[PDB]
């Protein structure tokens, strides 16, 4: 689906 | 709170780390504003008598059509020793002025040559730069500049042996491009990580069959000075259903300085769309595009088309050995140049807003969390939380200026406590929290 923002590292989630 | 000069418009807005001081370019005018908002110093930069036919200095026997001309602010960038400023007049030429102290003047050019028209000269094109340092120490100058009526980018020095050569750029120091007015470039931005320089903008995709704007970005050595290794990838935001980049911004922080993703906002040609390229995939994807036209003739192992010459530069992808890598990693003298993707870089929005156009994009980190402050052209600035569960929309919302697009030039203060907004008429100090 859409990707958010890991928290604390700023990498990218790719899928929820 | 707010700084609103009556009867003048905004377009820059720069802020000295070292100092807090904020600098403000404006029709007419340059302001130095102390972190709080107060006024510290004005200059005047306009109007002057001019034509976009006419070389500086204009003078009434060569320039007769000459005619009184506003000058808008095309570029405010800090530098290590001084503040630059180009205006949109007199060719896009640049001054140098104290740091502190902006009613002083340090270097300009007595007669700019041909070689030295920086900024663009019309103010509906922008003019974007960014400041870097040669490998003697040298201080240099990165300048992106769009098509008008002169290279889209150059590498020109700001403080070189003679002072009267400043902003001026070398013969091979520019990236060389033919049809200017066909490709029209359009710059958003430009920034530096580790051993390069990146280039945001829009042009037209000229190897496409409908000839439509798209979005790249772009990547150079800074050591460089050359554009050898100057290599260039499509931008894919919904595979380019968002065509029209508008802002971007890499994540800023007290715990991380500068983050490692890069957030655009993109516009369709109406909605826009937030989408993110993790810069190692943005270098990993440069780095393949160059070592294929180096070294397998623009093709990948199974032959597929990866990489190309752009800009109708007489010039080929090769089978140079693998280690020409090693050995040019910049590139050189005889090196397939410029270089270009035909894969693009993808994004899958994290935002779709149907009925906005974002125009300004800064990110921060507030307790591990990732937070963006998204401005749009109808003078709203939204705050969205980024982070996992996200609803997408924004948790807040504040007008700024009704009707007046908010400028990219949003800037965090040195703690994050507050965000500087600027819209065309009015600069704003805005609080992150309460
Ligand atoms: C890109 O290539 C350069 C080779 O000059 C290398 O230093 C760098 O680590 C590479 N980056 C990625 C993400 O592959």
């Amino acid at each position: 689906x859409r990707p958010r923002v890991a928290r604390w590292t700023g990498q990218i989630i790719y899928c929820s | 709170t707010a700084f609103t000069p009556n009867g003048t418009y905004l377009q820059h807005l720069a802020r000295d780390p070292t100092s807090g001081t904020l600098y403000l370019g404006a029709t007419n005018f340059l302001f130095q504003l102390s972190p709080g908002l107060q006024l510290e110093a004005t200059v005047s930069t306009g109007p002057v008598l001019d034509s976009r036919d006419c070389l500086p200095p204009v003078m009434p026997d060569e320039c007769p059509q000459a005619q009184p001309t506003n000058n808008p602010n095309q570029l405010l960038l800090v530098s290590p020793g001084a503040l630059v400023v180009c205006g949109s007049v007199h060719q896009g030429v640049c001054e140098q002025r104290r740091l502190g102290q902006l009613e002083q003047l340090l270097l300009r050019p007595e007669r700019p040559g041909d070689t030295q028209y920086v900024a663009a000269n019309d103010p509906a094109v922008s003019t974007v730069g960014l400041v870097a340092q040669g490998l003697a120490g040298e201080p240099l100058l990165f300048v992106g500049r769009g098509y008008t009526s002169i290279p889209p980018i150059t590498t020109r020095a700001l403080w070189p042996p003679d002072p009267q050569a400043a902003f001026s750029y070398e013969e091979t120091a520019k990236l060389a491009v033919g049809r200017l007015s066909e490709y029209s470039h359009h710059f958003v931005s430009a920034f530096a990580r580790g051993a390069s320089a990146y280039f945001l903008f829009l042009r037209r995709d000229l190897q496409a069959q409908s000839r439509a704007f798209r979005a790249y970005v772009s990547r150079v050595c800074l050591r460089d000075q050359h554009y050898y290794s100057y290599v260039e990838l499509p931008l894919a935001c919904e595979g380019g259903r968002y065509g029209l980049i508008q802002a971007a911004a890499v994540a800023t922080s007290r715990e991380v300085a500068h983050g490692e993703v890069l957030f655009a906002a993109f516009s369709s040609a109406g909605a826009s769309a937030l989408c993110a390229f993790p810069l190692d995939e943005v270098d990993r994807l440069a780095n393949r595009t160059r070592d294929a036209c180096y070294t397998r003739e623009g093709r990948a192992e199974d032959g597929t088309e990866v990489a190309y010459i752009e800009y109708d530069v007489n010039s080929d992808c090769a089978q140079l050995p693998v280690d020409t890598l090693d050995a040019y990693p910049c590139g050189s003298d005889h090196t397939p140049s410029p270089m270009a993707s035909r894969v693009p870089l993808e994004a899958t929005p994290i935002l779709e807003w149907p009925g906005i156009q974002l125009t300004a994009v800064a990110v921060t980190m507030e307790d591990g969390h990732t937070i963006a402050f998204l401005g749009d052209s109808q003078g709203q600035l939204h705050r969205v939380y980024l982070g996992p569960g996200s609803d997408g929309h924004p948790y807040s919302t504040q007008s700024i200026q009704q009707g007046s697009a908010v400028s990219r030039d949003l800037t965090f203060d040195g703690t994050f406590e507050h965000l500087y907004v600027m819209t065309q008429s009015t600069l704003l100090k805005v609080p992150v929290a309460s």
